[PDB]
């Protein structure tokens, strides 16, 4: 669904690092391995965290029965 | 142990065994019955005479 | 059928369709087996309580 | 038959504990 | 250089539905058996 | 074949001994083997 | 203790209740797996409380685990340790393998709680160390020689047993003996242990234990040995890879 | 004030006729303190015997063995390492907080 | 010390000695009728 | 001979990086049971204050109640402990929090449509879409509501994005955040990560000078073996930057003439915070819980 | 506050008894129950 | 929490399986130390349990219709007879409130049905809780005369991972959950990493799953390096190793070379013996809950004729001693047990 | 299969439902 709060093996937050890799791969054009490296993630823990995350929270959010169309 | 099998407090708080009460074990059996069918190790039920 | 290959280097697309062939064999003989020891057991047992 | 391509430009991305990637 | 996973691109089509061809004919021509099957019992020559 | 076999006991007017695990087990007598092999008896003091 | 289909009278045992806490399953010791043929795969056991002393007397001496060590088909048995415990033997049994006072001390206690009722001296006896200068050092082997000096009773002497291995003496380097399992007085002098000693196999260590001292002395160091070991492992671990 | 004594228990099934020997039993510890606690103990001349173990994971418990030799009891040889360790973690406390006045 | 109990049930062990084995036999060949099949005869 | 105050002689501290949240310090000539000790309190024992009763009033977002419930809770808030008292469980709700044991956060966050030009930005396209942890209010209540005025409760990361919502959708609720310790929870754990690394030894057998020497430290991180010249032999200038890779011992000219070792007495700790304490003050606290455990077993009566 | 959504037009729209079971904005037979503001004790874990 | 593998074949795109995560991306080391791991049972890390690591929900939908012409049953509450403190659950309409926490024994909706002139309820009744997802009112299969009658209620029932839940990586290693392990008990890293998932090494050695092995090395350099890598069957060759490929990426990454890592006690806190084999292996967890059949009976309700324990777990019913553990009870010669 | 297996306690011993009952289909 949406990106997890803190690293499943160690703890370290990275709900808050989501949105700002994304800006990293597109904006600033970078590679996978460096934008990981510039939001402060060196464990392979905490790098396949965010660099593995799916966000299926964007496609679920299509379907609302709450608006029309 | 080898002997030994663990039982989960699910089961034990359940289980009973009918303990007649004698003068060699009145100690142990009260503190079962003060402490009753949810506290283990307690008691569920009093058999009278 | 002879594989050259070891699971470490990994097996060729022959040797792997060959291997998958081989495998299955054991687990069609599980399935076609209708020998049971429940009975046998069952008439030996009444008999010698 | 090709060999499987190796990465381009792979570096070291683990380090001490205290220590960054300061050193090049 | 790499066999990578899309993530720029898989993202924005999760936001983006495509309006044109679907993505991932190999999908569709995995259920071909099914619906052409069904297909041909109104369509195609012959009536 | 219980009923079959029950027929056959009641037209020999046979007397159940029960001496079988099975037929101590349908009366709810001790089984002979084993614990079952032997009496216990309690040694009493007075007269 | 019964798992079905109750094939043979080891696959319903009678086990002493440990009531363990915070739990939603039933815990079975590695021991217990052979007798049931129960593998921890999704597996159902049934638990039977008998209601009498009489029925408790016969679950405690007849149908009691400890009492089913060999199997009545060959007579061979039918319990000991499965996997991490073979593998921790070896290497803790290994020459290579060397400890301190305080190392060797806590391993002892590790597996052997006299308050448990696991001693037979009611203080834990210790070997002297095999190197005394420059530093004091104990050798894996005299783990062993401890154990069974702190199981076994006091009154009767040690066990006498020349027994073999499944390593080959060629695998631990030139003029080793290291295959040769060697009992003297109670003391593991030569040779590691293997599957072939504390495992279900026929004239092993346990199994020679059991002839000599009987099968609550067996359960004992069955349980021993299944803790050192689970304990040797938590302290020195063991890992498989691709350099293997 | 009234204190607790379900904490630290005095196994008397194993403990010595006197006084050498004793295992003693700690609620809600387990390595931790158990291999801290341990090691301190081992540091005394007296100790003969001491090492730790956890009966089972699930039960909150912690056993410590301590056969020392004579002149000595085991309780006392306790009331030492725990004495030796409050005094271990002041010293590791102090240099600490001066390390940080160094930087 | 090595004598049979009186009260043992060596019939049904006997039994239990005979089937429980027997399911490692459930495995076909790899001329004379072999496994549970002979073992039935 | 080990004395108390001989071990004040060889202790020795080393702070390499002291940064507001990770700290990097050394234990030097320190025992294994006693540097794991404080490294198991770190995660475990040493208490924080994270979200623990989450009460809904609504929730029409896609994020079911118990997946947004927990994702609170694993949001670390930049709170001090010791300013609340620990909360006891065998009293009523009614009873059981207070201004001393309870901090309240609030989260009211409702979805509406806003009229721009369209792949379109959901920022852009919807307002109040994407709900983060910077949207739970704090609200003070009872008795004290001046003890943090001069603090006020805030997430210690506040863009962790909590929710993601459309228009017509809408999150309601009171959240409860209590005292506790990492044993528990892990939402509960001060720390990012507590851990400790033995100083790597590199056992030089032979002198192996001249580009052999080179090769030898190609082996190696580049900061930690250093060459003099072509002879001079060849030293470790830095064994600590080493990362334990045995890449030396993988080939035939020094698997035989290097040994690869530690330094069994030195631990060089890394501890790196949530936000909450700063990484001292949860390594202090760390030798205060394993001194007060002692302590409480010291003066305490030996039953039975 | 009485709600009620409608499967197909979202509209939120409440109906009592004695009235047909479909929307009033369209012709739509399915009725999605809304939620309402009630509270729901939750543990953080 | 899907997640998309770092190791995988470049098929998975062209069927975007992406859309339909199966699993996670989790830390496993191929070690033997808990000791409660051992052939068909793995170990679970503690804090990466609490941290939401595998965690999964089980919707189940329920049909509520009043059928059985003229119509008897009217959804919502008959007046003047009311039993006691139902309004928690439903609202006025009869129907539940959507969110509401729901045990067995708690009304799921709300009729009267003039017939027996009361007010009655269509319990709930499961041995797993749940909460109200959806609640859909359908009044179908009529022209003019609209009425409802048929209701469809979506349960939520939330699954953490338990003691028993199987959990299997994508090379066929399935192994049901020994324990959660916590963290400060689990062996650390020398990176400072504790394993999420612990595999137990005499797993390998008859399974030969080899490609779980190299997976690790791949999915260890994959993470490191920011790259997925092609895992798709015969890309490689005997001269063309993946474990020198992945061997060299994790030689220059800054790791060892053979996949190995120097790891620490958790209890003892020295280094183990040798470098354990940790990596990245994507990892599935199997829907099954396995304590599904878990019953415990003192003295429970009895057959009539019989006058012995009747069947069924929910009922409080008797676990069956069949013959052949009749036999096994003469077999021991323990005549007592047997009676 | 193993499923249902795991959960069933059995009344006796397996079936004779195979060869046996065919070879139990003869008369002395
Ligand atoms: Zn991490
Ligand atoms: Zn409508």
């Amino acid at each position: 669904m949406i990106v997890p709060v803190r690293c499943f093996s160690c703890g370290k937050v990275v709900g808050d690092k989501w949105e700002s890799y994304l800006n990293l791969l597109q904006e600033d054009e970078l590679d996978e391995g460096t934008a990981l490296s510039r939001l402060g993630l060196k464990r392979y823990c905490c790098r396949r965290m965010i660099l593995t995350h799916v966000d299926l929270i964007e496609k679920f959010l299509r379907y609302n029965p709450l608006e029309k169309r | 142990e080898t002997n030994e099998i663990g039982v989960p407090p699910v089961f034990a708080v359940k289980l009973t065994y009918p303990e007649p009460v004698t003068a060699y074990n009145i100690a142990e059996l009260r503190q079962a019955v003060i402490n009753g069918p949810d506290k283990w190790p307690g008691a569920t039920q009093i058999q009278n005479e | 059928g002879y594989v050259k290959g070891r699971f470490y280097s990994g097996i060729k697309p022959q040797e792997y369709y060959f291997h998958c062939m081989a495998g299955r064999e054991g687990l069609i003989d599980t399935a076609v087996k209708t020998s049971r020891s429940g009975y046998l057991q069952r008439c030996l047992t009444k008999q010698l309580e | 038959r090709k060999d499987v391509p190796k990465v381009e430009g792979l570096k070291l991305e683990h380090f001490a504990t205290g220590y960054d990637a300061e050193d090049f | 250089r790499t066999a990578d996973f899309r993530t720029l691109e898989r993202e924005s089509r999760f936001i983006n539905p495509p309006k044109d061809k679907s993505a991932f004919p190999l999908l569709q021509e995995a259920v071909q058996p099914h619906i052409g099957s069904f297909n041909a019992l109104t369509e195609g020559p012959d009536g | 074949t219980t009923c079959q076999f029950l027929t056959k006991a009641v037209l020999d007017n046979e007397r159940e001994q029960l001496d079988s695990p099975s037929a101590r087990i349908v009366v709810g007598k001790l089984n002979n083997v084993g614990t079952g092999s032997f009496d216990v008896l309690a040694k009493v003091p007075n007269a | 203790m019964n798992r079905q289909p109750t094939l043979h009278k080891a696959s319903m045992m009678g086990h002493k209740v440990r009531v363990l806490p915070n739990e939603k399953t039933l815990r079975l010791h590695y021991a217990n797996t052979g007798a049931y043929n129960a593998d921890f795969d999704g597996d159902e056991m049934n638990m039977h409380f008998p209601q009498n002393e009489n029925a408790r007397a016969e679950a405690l001496n007849l149908a009691n685990t400890d009492s089913q060590y060999l199997t009545p088909t060959s007579g061979s048995p039918v319990r000991g340790l499965i996997q991490d415990h073979i593998s921790a033997g070896v290497w803790l049994t290994s020459k290579d393998s060397f400890f301190t006072r305080e190392q060797y001390q806590q391993y002892i206690y590790g597996c052997i709680r006299p308050e448990d009722g696991h001693t037979t001296r009611s203080k834990i006896v210790t070997l002297p160390p095999t190197i005394f200068k420059p530093y004091p050092l104990w050798t894996g082997k005299q783990i062993i020689t401890t154990v069974l000096l702190n199981v076994t009773p006091p009154d009767m002497p040690g066990i006498n047993l020349i027994s073999k291995n499944k390593i080959k003496n060629e695998y631990w380097g030139k003029g080793s003996l290291e295959n040769e399992v060697l009992f003297k007085d109670g003391a593991l002098l030569c040779g590691i242990l293997d599957k072939s000693q504390y495992g279900a196999s026929k004239y092993g260590i346990v199994h020679s234990l059991h002839e000599v001292y009987g099968p609550e002395v067996a359960a004992k160091v069955l349980s021993v040995l299944g803790r050192l070991f689970t304990n040797y492992i938590t302290a020195t671990a063991f890992t498989c890879g691709m350099d293997d | 004030e009234e204190p607790d004594r379900e904490k630290i228990k005095l196994l008397t099934q194993a403990t010595s006729e006197d006084g050498t020997s004793a295992s003693f039993q700690i609620v809600e510890e387990d390595h931790t303190l158990g291999n801290a606690l341990r090691y301190v103990i081992m540091k005394n001349p007296d100790v003969e015997f001491c090492g730790y173990s956890i009966p089972h994971p699930s039960e909150n418990l912690l056993n410590i063995r301590i056969q020392t030799y004579g002149e000595t009891t085991a309780v006392d040889a306790l009331q030492k390492g725990l004495k030796d360790l409050m005094d271990l973690c002041d010293v590791v406390e102090s240099k600490f907080t001066e390390k940080i006045k160094s930087m | 010390r090595s004598l049979i109990n009186p009260g043992e049930a060596v019939g049904i062990i006997a039994s239990q000695s005979v089937g429980e084995p027997s399911t490692q036999m459930t495995l076909n060949t790899f001329n004379v009728t072999l496994g549970i099949p002979r073992l039935r005869e | 001979e080990w004395n108390v105050e001989k071990f004040k002689k060889d202790f020795e501290v080393n702070i390499s990086s002291l940064d507001a949240r990770e700290a990097n310090f050394d234990l030097i000539n320190i025992d294994t049971s006693i540097a794991n000790a404080f490294r198991r309190i770190m995660i475990s024992e040493v208490p924080s204050v994270a979200a623990e009763y989450v009460y809904f009033f609504n929730n029409t977002s896609v994020i079911q109640d118990e997946v947004l419930a927990h994702r609170i809770g694993l949001v670390p808030l930049k709170v001090d402990p010791d300013m609340l008292t620990w909360v006891d469980s065998n009293l009523p709700d009614d009873e059981k929090f207070t201004d001393e044991n309870t901090i309240v956060l609030s989260l009211n966050v409702k979805c509406t449509r806003n009229p721009d030009a369209p792949s379109t930005d959901p920022k852009e396209l919807y307002n109040n879409a994407h709900v983060y942890a910077r949207d739970l209010k704090f609200e003070p209540q009872g008795r004290q509501s001046t003890t943090f005025a001069d603090c006020p409760v805030v997430p210690a990361d506040p863009d962790i994005l909590l929710a993601k919502l459309r228009p017509g959708q809408e999150i309601s609720l009171k959240a409860h955040c209590i005292l506790g310790i990492g044993g528990d929870h892990a939402k509960f754990s001060p720390v990012s990560t507590a851990s400790y690394r033995l100083l790597p030894q590199i056992n030089i057998l032979q002198p192996i000078k001249g580009e052999s020497a080179r090769r030898f430290q190609k082996c190696f991180p580049p900061g930690v073996i250093g060459i003099d010249e072509g002879s001079d032999e060849a030293y470790v200038k830095d064994a600590r930057k080493d990362t334990v890779s045995r890449e030396v011992l993988r080939y035939e000219e020094f698997a035989d003439k290097v040994k690869l070792g530690r330094v069994r007495n030195h631990f060089i700790f890394n501890v790196e915070s949530a936000g909450a304490m700063t990484p001292e003050e949860i390594f202090f606290k760390s030798v205060r819980i394993l001194k007060n455990k002692a302590e409480y077993l010291k003066n305490c009566p030996i039953t039975q | 506050t009485l709600k009620y959504i409608c499967a197909e037009c979202s509209s939120k729209l409440s109906l009592s008894r004695t009235d047909a079971v479909r929307c009033k904005d369209c012709g739509h037979r399915i009725l999605l129950k809304a939620r309402t503001k009630r509270l729901v004790q939750f543990e953080a874990r | 929490t899907g997640q998309t593998p770092i190791v995988k074949a470049n098929l998975y795109d062209d069927y975007g399986m992406d859309n339909f995560p199966n699993g996670f991306n989790a830390v496993v080391a191929v070690i033997s130390y808990t000791g409660y791991d051992m052939d068909d049972a793995m170990i679970i890390n503690k804090s990466a349990d609490e941290r939401g690591f595998g965690y999964g929900t089980m919707y189940k939908t329920e049909k509520v219709d009043l059928a059985l012409d003229p119509i008897t049953q009217h959804f919502g509450f008959g007046n003047d007879e009311w039993p006691k403190e139902w309004l928690e659950k439903l609202d006025e309409d009869g129907l539940p409130y959507i969110g509401t926490y729901v045990e067995e024994g708690d009304p799921i909706c709300a009729y009267f049905d003039d017939t027996l002139n009361k007010t009655k309820i269509k319990t709930y009744h499961s041995s797993e809780p749940a909460y109200i997802e959806e609640v859909n009112l359908i009044g179908d299969e009529s022209n003019k005369f609209q009425e409802l009658q048929t209701v469809s209620i979506k349960y939520r029932i939330r699954r953490t991972p338990q003691i028993g839940d199987k959990f299997s990586s994508r090379h066929g290693q399935k192994g049901v959950c020994s324990r959660k392990w916590p963290t400060i008990d689990m062996p650390f890293s020398e990176t400072g990493i504790q394993p999420d998932i612990i595999i137990n090494p005499h797993a390998f050695p008859s399974r030969m799953t080899i490609g779980m092995f190299v997976e690790s090395l791949a999915g260890k350099a994959g993470a490191l390096h920011g790259i997925a890598q092609d895992s798709t069957p015969w890309i490689f060759n005997e001269d063309d190793t993946p474990a020198d490929y992945f061997g060299e990426q994790l030689a220059k990454a800054g790791y060892n070379y053979h996949g190995n890592e120097p790891m620490y006690s958790g209890a003892t806190g020295e280094e183990l013996r040798a470098d354990i084999y940790v990596g990245v292996v994507y990892y599935q967890r199997l829907r099954h809950m396995v304590n599904d059949k878990f019953q415990v009976r003192s003295t429970g309700p009895v057959n009539s004729l019989t006058m012995q324990p009747v069947k069924g777990r929910k009922r409080h019913g008797g676990i069956r001693v069949g013959e052949m553990e009749r036999d096994a009870l003469i077999g021991h010669g323990t005549s007592f047990l047997l009676q | 299969e193993q499923s249902h297996k795991k959960t069933k306690q059995a009344v006796s011993y397996d079936e004779p439902d195979e060869d046996e009952i065919e070879t139990m289909r003869e008369a002395e």
